[PDB]
Order: C-alpha cells, then sequence, then structure tokens
C-alpha cells in the first residue's frame, strides 16, 4: 500500500509550467525526501534537484536553481512539484524516488514533455 | 575358495612373556574369521596386493615351500625385498630383480640389506608324524620394521583351516623405509600344496596368556564377530554373554503410529525473487515469518552465479536455525563479486554497504542481465565512491550529503561545488564482463539465542525416503533420512533447537526439511558369542534397528566378505531393540540366558531340531526366543484342606561377597611426583589435594584393617575345634581346619586357597607409589578365625556370638535348634541319623562342586579383578601425556628449556593428579559399597553363624536355622543351611467342633481330618494324635464361621 503511483506528468509546450504529484496511495508521503530524474532519448540521465526531510530546506540543483518548485502537502499525501522555466532540456520520464523506507522507489514512472 | 582365520590374527606385536594377566595393545591386527583366498592350483598363485597387511601359513606333505618377493612393482624399477630359504640358512635382499612373470636370481641389482641366519623350518613335521604341519607366517610393515612372524603348528585336517592354537614370536627385521604394495610367491603346479591369505588391520588387541609367557587370547573388532567378543575380551574361553562390540552402531526402528501429512507456506521468494529490488545505496531490509528455502536446493542450484559462503561450508545443510537473519538487497557492478568480503577493501566495500571484520554465512548472487538488463539499458542505479561518513558497518546512510564541510577546499564549496556522492550507475543486457549487473544480496546471521522446541514440526518415523546422498550431513560427520513434516508456524524465522542445542532443521513453506533428528543412526552394537570352547556357531544384534536396512552403516561392505558382517542373512528377526542377523526366531520361550533385549533369549540344546544342531543354539546361526521364567505352577484355594508335608529336602549353595581391597594405599606424591624436585617443589606450589587424598587412603587402608577385624573379631576370644571330630553323627569332615597338615586351612579350604587361580590376575605387585601393606590378620589368623567360627557353630550353641563358647554337643544343639523353629526336637531324636546323613552328604556333594566350579566365585575374582583394572586403567592414564609431548616426566624436562620443561611438567602433572582424583572417587564410592560388602559380610556371620537370626533371603532361602562361614584372600565363601518341606498330601481340617455346645480350639495344632476321624497336628509335620483335653483348650461357644463339623474331643 506503499506503491508510488507517479502522476502529474504530461504535455508541456516550452515556457509553460506543470504541477507533479505522486502518491504511496493509503501509506505516508510527507518524510520521504523527493528527488525526480530527467532522462533525455538518445542520452544519459541527470540530476536536477531534491527537497530535505523537514520541508524547510528544498536544496535545489547545482546551477542555475530557481526554475523548479517542490513542495509537501500532509493533507493529501503527495508532491506538489510546480515546475517552471522551462528549457527543452526536461522532456523526460522521472522517477518519484521517496529514498524513505525503499530508496529506489517507483512503481509507475510520470513522463513530463517538454514540448516546444 | 574362501576360509575363516578363524583363530589366525592374534600375535605378539613385541616383546611379552606375558602371563595371565589383563592386557591391551593397538597395531597392525589380522581380522578374525577372516576370509582366506585359496591358491591351491593353476587350474602357480596369482599376485595380490598388500592391503597394508597379508597371512600365510602352509600345510605341506614336504619340503617344497620356497620363499617371496617384495616390493611396489617387484622390478628392478622400484625398491624391492626378496625372501629366500637356502635350506642351510635364511637371507633377506630388498634387491632389485627383473620381475619375471615366473620364477629366482634374475638379475642382481642395488642390494642394500644382507642377512644370515637359521633356515626357516619345513618338513619332517609334514611326514614323519604321519600328520602334517600348518606353518603360520605374519607379514607386518609398521614404520619400516618388517613384522615377520612364524611357527609351525601340525594338524590332521586338511580339509579346510582347523581349529587350535599357537602362539606367534618375533625372527628377525630390517630397518626398510619400503612403500609396500605387491607381492609373489616363489617356488621352483595343478595340484600344488594348499594354504592361506589373510588380510591385516591396524586394530586394537588385548592379551592374556598362561604362566608360561605363551599366547592364549585375544579377539576381532568389526569382523569374526564369533571370536569378535570385542577387539578386547580378554579370553577365547568367553561364555555365554552378550559383548557390546564397536561404535559403527546401527540404523534406526520402527516406531507408534502418528503420520505428518501437513505443509505450510510462507512468501519467502520476495526476499530473493522480486525482480524489482532496491538499489545498492538503499539497501532493502527485511526479516520474515516462519519459512525458509531447502537451502541444500539453494546450493546444488546452477542459477546462482556466485554461491559464496564466509563461514559455513554449504555442506552443512540441515542443522542451520539461526536467530536472527538480516536481508540486505542491493546491485552490484560487474567486476565487484570478488570484493564482496567482509572487511574488504575499496571504494563500494566500505563505502556503500560494509561487512564488518567477521564471518558472514552465505552471501548469494547470479546475474541478471534478461529480468533487470533492457534494450535500452536498466538505468535506475547508483554508486556511491569515496565521498560520504565512511560507513560504519551495517548503516543505510539514506542521507544527502550535499557538503562534509561546506567550506574546505577538499570537497567543501571550494574548487569542487556541484560534486554529489549519489553518482548513478548503468548497463546493458550485452555489455561483457566488468559491467554486468549480478543480482546481489547480504544474508547477515547471529547466534547464541535459541531455547525452543519448534525447529522440530516434523514426524513420520520411516525407513528412508530418498538417495543416499546428503539425508543429514548433520549430527556433525553427518548420516541420516529424509521425510515430510506436519505443523503451523508463527512470526519467527530460522532458529530453534528441540531441546538445549538439539539443533534439528530449517522448516518448510515449500520444501521436505524434515529431522526430528533423522538418525546419526543410532547407539547399538551386541554380537553374540556363545564361546569358543564349546562352540564357534555367532550371530550378531542389532539394537534399535530395521531389519530391512543391513544395520550396520547401510551395506558398508568395505570390509572383508563375512555373512555376518556382509549383512543378507534371510535368517533374521525383528525384536524390540532391533535387527537379529544370524535369527532364526523362534516361540518356544525357555528359561532365559544370553539376553538380547525386552525379552530375548538364548542358548538352547543340542537336538532341538537336527543332529546337525549343537549345544549353541542353531549351528551357523543363533537363535533367540522370547524369554520366559518357565511356565506357570498355579496354586489353588485351599478352605480347610491341608496338603501337609510329611517329608522336607534342604540344599546348599555359594555365598560370596569381597570384604576389601587388596590392601592398597597410595604416596599421593611418589604415585605423581615420584621423588623429583620438580614435581616435588611444583606440586609445594601447587594446592592441598594430595594430602587430602593420602588422608583417605590411608583411611581406607585402616578400614579394611577394620573390615578384616570386624568380619574377623565377632568373638573376643578363640575357639578351637573340638579333638576328636564324631559330632552327634553329623560328619563335617571338610570345614574343621587341617589338624597339622601345613597352613591349616580346612580340606575345603585348602582346595579353595589354592583352586583360586592362583594367578589371581597374577597380581605378583608395586611399580611406582604403589604400595600393599598386608593386612592386620595373617591369612592362618583367618584360618584359626573360622576355627573359632566352626566351634562355637557346632560346639557351643546359639552363644559362641553371645560371649563365652559353651562346651555342649551338636546333637542336642540340632535338637535345640529343630526345638526353637517350632517343630518340636522329636524330629532328630527319631532321625538325627537320617537328617545328619542328608546334611553332612550334601555338604559333601557341594565341595565337589566348589572344586569344579571355577569361576563360581567370580565376585572375589572379580573384585581383585576390579582393583587390577583400577590400578591397570590407573597405570595407562599414567600412560597418558594429557598435553605434554610425551606421558614421560624426564624427557621433557630435559627435552624443553626452564620455562617449557616447566609449563609441560605442570600439564602432566595437574592431569594426571586428576587422573588420580578420579581414581580415588572412584575407589572411595568402591570403598563405601565393599564397606557396605564387609558390614554385610560380619553381619551374615553374626546373625545367620553367631546366633540364628530371623532374617529371610539374607542367608540362604526361607527356614534359617544357623550359618557357616569361610574364608579367601580378599573376600569371603559362605554358605549357610535352607530347610524345604515336600510331599504335600490333602487332609481336612475346621477352626472350630461343636461338642456340648462349647468351641474347642488347640494350642500348637491343627484338627486335621483323614477323611473320616479327626486329629490334631502340626503344619511342618503330620503327627496324627487324638484331641483330647491335655494338648488343646475350650472356650464360649461355636462362633460364626464356615466350617463347623461333627467328631468331638476325648
Amino acid at each position: 500500500e506503499v506503491q508510488l503511483v507517479e502522476s502529474g506528468g504530461g504535455q508541456v509546450e516550452t515556457g509553460g509550467s506543470l504541477r507533479l504529484s505522486c502518491q504511496a496511495s493509503g501509506s505516508t508521503f510527507s518524510d520521504y525526501v523527493m528527488a525526480w530524474f530527467r532522462q533525455r532519448p538518445g542520452k544519459e540521465r541527470e540530476f536536477v534537484a531534491t527537497i530535505s526531510r523537514n520541508g524547510g530546506t528544498t536544496t535545489y540543483g547545482s546551477s542555475v536553481k530557481g526554475r523548479f518548485t517542490i513542495s509537501r502537502d500532509n493533507a493529501k499525501s503527495t508532491v506538489y512539484l510546480q515546475m517552471n522555466s522551462l528549457k527543452p532540456e526536461d522532456t523526460a520520464v522521472y522517477y518519484c524516488y521517496a529514498v524513505g523506507g525503499d530508496g529506489d522507489s517507483w512503481g509507475q514512472g510520470t513522463q513530463v514533455t517538454v514540448s516546444s | 575358495a574362501y576360509t575363516n582365520s578363524f583363530t589366525r590374527g592374534v600375535y605378539y606385536p613385541d616383546k611379552v612373556f606375558r602371563s595371565s594377566v589383563l592386557h591391551s595393545t593397538q597395531d597392525l591386527f589380522l581380522p578374525f574369521f577372516s576370509n582366506v583366498t585359496w591358491f591351491h592350483a593353476i587350474h602357480d598363485n596369482p599376485v595380490l596386493p598388500f592391503n597394508d597387511g597379508v597371512y600365510f601359513a602352509s600345510t605341506e606333505k614336504s619340503n617344497i615351500i620356497r620363499g617371496w618377493i617384495f616390493g611396489t612393482t617387484l622390478d628392478s624399477k622400484t625398491q624391492s625385498l626378496l625372501i629366500v630359504n637356502n635350506a642351510t640358512n635364511v637371507v633377506i635382499k630388498v634387491c632389485e630383480f627383473q620381475f619375471c612373470n615366473d620364477p629366482v636370481y634374475s638379475s642382481a641389482n642395488n642390494c642394500t640389506f644382507e642377512y644370515v641366519s637359521q633356515p626357516f623350518l619345513m618338513d619332517l613335521e609334514g611326514k614323519q608324524g604321519n600328520f602334517k604341519n600348518l606353518r603360520e607366517f605374519v607379514f607386518k610393515n609398521i614404520d619400516g620394521y618388517f613384522k615377520i612372524y612364524s611357527k609351525h603348528t601340525p594338524i590332521n585336517l586338511v580339509r579346510d583351516l582347523p581349529q587350535g592354537f599357537s602362539a606367534l614370536e618375533p625372527l628377525v627385521d630390517l630397518p626398510i623405509g619400503i612403500n609396500i604394495t605387491r607381492f609373489q610367491t616363489l617356488l621352483a603346479t595343478a595340484g600344488a600344496a594348499a594354504y592361506y591369505v589373510g588380510y591385516l588391520q591396524p586394530r586394537t588387541f588385548l592379551l592374556k596368556y598362561n604362566e608360561n609367557g605363551t599366547i592364549t587370547d585375544a579377539v576381532d573388532c568389526a569382523l569374526d564377530p564369533l571370536s569378535e567378543t570385542k577387539c578386547t575380551l580378554k579370553s577365547f574361553t568367553v561364555e555365554k554373554g552378550i559383548y557390546q562390540t564397536s561404535n559403527f552402531r546401527v540404523q534406526p526402528t520402527e516406531s507408534i503410529v502418528r503420520f505428518p501429512n501437513i505443509t505450510n507456506l510462507c512468501p519467502f521468494g520476495e526476499v530473493f525473487n522480486a525482480t524489482r529490488f532496491a538499489s545498492v545505496y538503499a539497501w532493502n531490509r527485511k526479516r520474515i515469518s516462519n519459512c525458509v528455502a531447502d537451502y541444500s536446493v539453494l546450493y546444488n542450484s546452477a542459477s546462482f552465479s556466485t554461491f559464496k559462503c564466509y563461514g559455513v561450508s554449504p555442506t552443512k545443510l540441515n542443522d542451520l536455525c539461526f536467530t536472527n537473519v538480516y536481508a540486505d538487497s542491493f546491485v552490484i557492478r560487474g567486476d565487484e563479486v570478488r570484493q564482496i568480503a567482509p572487511g574488504q577493501t575499496g571504494k563500494i566495500a566500505d563505502y556503500n554497504y560494509k561487512l564488518p571484520d567477521d564471518f558472514t554465512g552465505c552471501v548469494i548472487a547470479w546475474n541478471s542481465n534478461n529480468l533487470d538488463s533492457k534494450v535500452g539499458g536498466n538505468y535506475n542505479y547508483l554508486y556511491r565512491l569515496f565521498r560520504k561518513s565512511n560507513l560504519k558497518p551495517f548503516e543505510r546512510d539514506i542521507s544527502t550529503e550535499i557538503y562534509q564541510a561546506g567550506s574546505t577546499p577538499c570537497n567543501g564549496v571550494e574548487g569542487f561545488n556541484c560534486y554529489f556522492p549519489l553518482q548513478s550507475y548503468g548497463f546493458q543486457p550485452t555489455n561483457g564482463v566488468g559491467y554486468q549487473p549480478y543480482r546481489v544480496v547480504v544474508l547477515s546471521f547471529e547466534l547464541l539465542h535459541a531455547p525452543a522446541t519448534v525447529c522440530g514440526p516434523k514426524k513420520s518415523t520411516n525407513l528412508v525416503k530418498n538417495k543416499c546422498v546428503n539425508f543429514n550431513f548433520n549430527g556433525l560427520t553427518g548420516t541420516g533420512v529424509l521425510t515430510e513434516s506436519n505443523k503451523k508456524f508463527l512470526p519467527f524465522q530460522q532458529f530453534g533447537r528441540d531441546i538445549a542445542d538439539t539443533t534439528d532443521a530449517v522448516r518448510d513453506p515449500q520444501t521436505l526439511e524434515i529431522l526430528d533428528i533423522t538418525p546419526c543412526s543410532f547407539g547399538g552394537v551386541s554380537v553374540i558369542t556363545p564361546g569358543t570352547n564349546t562352540s564357534n556357531q555367532v550371530a550378531v544384534l542389532y539394537q534399535d534397528v530395521n531389519c530391512t536396512e543391513v544395520p550396520v552403516a547401510i551395506h558398508a561392505d568395505q570390509l572383508t566378505p563375512t555373512w555376518r558382517v556382509y549383512s543378507t542373512g534371510s535368517n533374521v528377526f525383528q525384536t524390540r531393540a532391533g535387527c537379529l542377523i544370524g535369527a532364526e526366531h523362534v516361540n518356544n520361550s525357555y528359561e532365559c540366558d544370553i539376553p538380547i533385549g525386552a525379552g530375548i533369549c538364548a542358548s538352547y540344546q543340542t537336538q532341538t531340531n537336527s543332529p546337525r544342531r549343537a549345544r549353541s543354539v542353531a549351528s551357523q546361526s543363533i537363535i533367540a526366543y522370547t524369554m520366559s521364567l518357565g511356565a506357570e505352577n498355579s496354586v489353588a484355594y485351599s478352605n480347610n484342606s491341608i496338603a501337609i508335608p510329611t517329608n522336607f529336602t534342604i540344599s546348599v549353595t555359594t555365598e560370596i561377597l569381597p570384604v576389601s581391597m587388596t590392601k592398597t594405599s597410595v604416596d599421593c606424591t611418589m604415585y605423581i611426583c615420584g621423588d623429583s624436585t620438580e614435581c616435588s617443589n611444583l606440586l609445594l606450589q601447587y594446592g592441598s589435594f594430595c594430602t587430602q587424598l593420602n588422608r583417605a587412603l590411608t583411611g581406607i587402608a585402616v578400614e579394611q584393617d577394620k573390615n578384616t577385624q570386624e568380619v574377623f573379631a565377632q568373638v573376643k576370644q578363640i575357639y578351637k575345634t573340638p579333638p576328636i571330630k564324631d559330632f552327634g553323627g553329623f560328619n563335617f569332615s571338610q570345614i574343621l581346619p587341617d589338624p597339622s597338615k601345613p597352613s591349616k586351612r580346612s580340606f575345603i579350604e585348602d582346595l579353595l586357597f589354592n583352586k583360586v587361580t592362583l594367578a589371581d590376575a597374577g597380581f605378583i605387585q608395586k611399580f611406582n607409589g604403589l604400595t600393599v601393606l598386608p593386612p592386620l590378620l595373617t591369612d592362618e589368623m583367618i584360618a584359626q578365625y573360622t576355627s573359632a567360627l566352626l566351634a562355637g557353630t557346632i560346639t557351643s550353641g546359639w552363644t559362641f556370638g553371645a560371649g563365652a563358647a559353651l562346651q555342649i554337643p551338636f546333637a542336642m544343639q540340632m535338637a535345640y535348634r529343630f526345638n526353637g523353629i517350632g517343630v518340636t526336637q522329636n524330629v532328630l531324636y527319631e532321625n538325627q541319623k537320617l537328617i545328619a546323613n542328608q546334611f553332612n552328604s550334601a555338604i559333601g556333594k557341594i565341595q565337589d562342586s566348589l572344586s569344579s566350579t571355577a569361576s563360581a566365585l567370580g565376585k572375589l575374582q572379580d573384585v581383585v579383578n576390579q582393583n587390577a583394572q583400577a590400578l591397570n586403567t590407573l597405570v595407562k592414564q599414567l600412560s597418558s601425556n594429557f598435553g605434554a609431548i610425551s606421558s614421560v616426566l624426564n624427557d621433557i624436562l630435559s627435552r624443553l628449556d626452564k620455562v617449557e620443561a616447566e609449563v609441560q611438567i605442570d600439564r602432566l602433572i595437574t592431569g594426571r593428579l586428576q587422573s588420580l582424583q578420579t581414581y580415588v572417587t572412584q575407589q572411595l564410592i568402591r570403598a563405601a559399597e565393599i564397606r557396605a560388602s564387609a558390614n554385610l559380610a560380619a553381619t551374615k556371620m553374626s546373625e545367620c553363624v553367631l546366633g540364628q537370626s530371623k532374617r529371610v533371603d539374607f542367608c540362604g532361602k526361607g527356614y534359617h536355622l544357623m550359618s557357616f562361614p569361610q574364608s579367601a584372600p580378599h573376600g569371603v565363601v559362605f554358605l549357610h543351611v535352607t530347610y524345604v518341606p515336600a510331599q504335600e498330601k490333602n487332609f481336612t481340617t475346621a477352626p472350630a467342633i461343636c461338642h456340648d455346645g462349647k468351641a474347642h480350639f488347640p494350642r500348637e495344632g491343627v484338627f486335621v481330618s483323614n477323611g473320616t476321624h479327626w486329629f490334631v497336628t502340626q503344619r511342618n509335620f503330620y503327627e496324627p494324635q487324638i484331641i483330647t483335653t491335655d494338648n488343646t483348650f475350650v472356650s464360649g461357644n461355636c462362633d460364626v464361621v464356615i466350617g463347623i463339623v461333627n467328631n468331638t474331643v476325648y
């Protein structure tokens, strides 16, 4: 009942924004650290950003980081990743990776397309 | 053909002209009843392997036999050996002759040894006496010592190897060092003389002897079983007795009829088969319920490309109940398989999951580039190299370590700013070695906590259900059975003991995995032998065996072919205590004899079925029936009928009770230290035990003095027998001491102190620390005391234990013994001559037994033997190294320097100390029970002899009249009179008669009736007298009882 169902992902045109959700339907979400991952077609997957357990620290990526926006909501137990500041380099299926409990946590895998 | 080596295999392993005492030796011994290969004709003699032991024996009519040749190849290629007889002198050549298929000097080469002595003997032992000669030879190689034995043993039965015995003492030797494997027979052939070939074994004889330094006894260990009373039971002349033999014991029996047929389940598979496991970083952590895998099927599976175990060999499969198991799953790099080892060195080994510096039972891996690696490449795993918290073992650091300090130039923020430990790992199905993803876990165990009983949910006593391989490779070095189990379960996994370390098995959710321990096959060996003396037929008991399962090490057959050793007999039976391989089980139920178990005995008569039947049961076999004390001898209801005796019978026995040790003290220091500065100072340094032990030994010494004194000072002052021995017609003739013969023992007692096996374990015998202080009362003083005993018993009355001895007859002494047992002295004053005849004739014939019956006094001889074994196991325990380089003292004092010598001698002493304390504690137990024996001996003498006690089954069976004491070296003999009426004839009686309205009852008598009249008589003697008012009384009136009748009184 901790099976991570990823969601939120979908078609997004360049310059838009998307909210991302992912649920361990019927079990915890909050203190699992979130860490999405982009996998480019024909290329190698690359680190983007993550969060802290406490929620206070939104430890984003190494490069310019203010593009992606993250939050946890206890009332519904899913991620609220407000994607922003697109570049065409983010068209990828991402991984929920609720590293708490079972680290490499997945089970659906939601895809966001950064269209033109 | 195949002929037994019935008595062939016994010899002298070294220089021992021993005599009549019990001792063992452990060397290369030929098995008994060992089948021998005949080579009489070509139809000359095919070459045979040495087998680390061979036998030979010639049975020639005339001088034909030449020598032999020994060696590996018997050729110039390898160092060999030669044996030649010149009829003038024997020589031995270690030479390398060119191998001739048929012999004798083909090519003399490299002749390192030469020797000359008298020729090995031959004929007219074959012809002159009109018998022939059996020339046994013993050939042995131990440390190159070519152990050559021989003698002559003429026989007249050339049909096969007969019975009869001879010793075997050494002839010659060479310090060879050859590795002997094969051998040939040389003689300068369709019908050549008959001989034997018997293959030897490295075994452990016990050797018993005559008085002339010649062999008489030895036995077999896992062969003959007839002349395997053991490989150590001290005698060819064994008696009919069950003799435990060797520790290759048995396989199981049947049982009661409960049966399992219950299997349970549990989903362990996810632990290893969850095709979506966790990344090496986030090593997933599960423990699971009562559910296991038959890790044998995990061992013998090729699915695991890496079956690596750190600490437990994968051939230790059944008895694995492990307390805590923490499953830790993780992906691998293609080349890290070697790096999987506890306490390794490298990046991942201590920087992603460290097994610490301790063993890890089994870590199980296999390549899975099919279920994981995808055409695009499985793409979801990472590796943290060397940039983290250094990972104390068993740590799942799921923390994101962006920084270590946040300012240091090393990693920090300066120089490297975007560095991150979570470096991801990828691969492809077809990539090759180096990046092949093997499915890898960690199986770590705990210990020291598993009290339970549900590492057995099990059932199904069986014979066996599976192939011979790995039933139960536990009960260490392993053996067992396998079948299915029957119970329910709860959240613990993987551990329990049936009771207190009785580790059993690891249970199934799918598999079979049963022990309740499936057998270590069991304990039991109970070979039957009736004795080489009056028999030569054998069988074997196997305690607690299914007889269909070939009891010993199932069909081991790795030994010489023997119908008993090679278990295939159809002449079997199943007792409670297992199979009976040499049986003919019958339901005749005679008296018990040599016992088998639960009610199975043996030893029938010689014509049960056939003329070929012998005194030993069922010739060529041994029949063991169902035990019985015999049958019924029911007694019936007499209301008033009196089956009254008019006659009686008596018999005499032997009563045997030790009354001392062979009086022995032990100077504890001299026993141990042996007047040695090293041990003297060392024990002065060590404890105070020896003082206490010597106190106990002096206590037991003065104790046997006190035992001798109490058994022989029951009277204060001594009484010599009467001068003229004409006691009221009661002849004795045997028990009074010799009037003037040397040592003045009784004729019986002469015959005893001589008939006692004057060796008596040969024990004329002080060696070291030992001593025999002789007793207080000298042997002649015991004899004089027996004189006092008979003087009082037949000369003074009830009263020589009652103070001063009187001067009174035995005619009237027996008159008063009749008078005081409840039947008047009419008995002897009628029949003094007759009772005297019965009494003295019986007592005479009893001495015929005590003269013929050797070993019927086996309790005094037994105790002499127990002290013999006490001192003997004592000295052999003195011959126990116990932690030094050798059991000797002085050599290892000088062999090693000060510290090594002192510590090794310390170990030697401490051990031998402990052994002596154990000996003296066992000796004090023996001394307490033999104090009980001495008090019991003095008590028999006193109660039964000095007066006449009322004791039953203390001195004879029942009517106790008086008793008689005797003597011995360290024990005593006893014989006492046993009276029994007989000749029961029925006669009516009644508790009351009606006469003149009053009830009439007798004083000492009963109203016996002969059919129509009524008399008063006694109840062990039918004496008819008329019922009157002088010997009876009358009172009251006829009460309520069955049997009031007529025939009033006078």
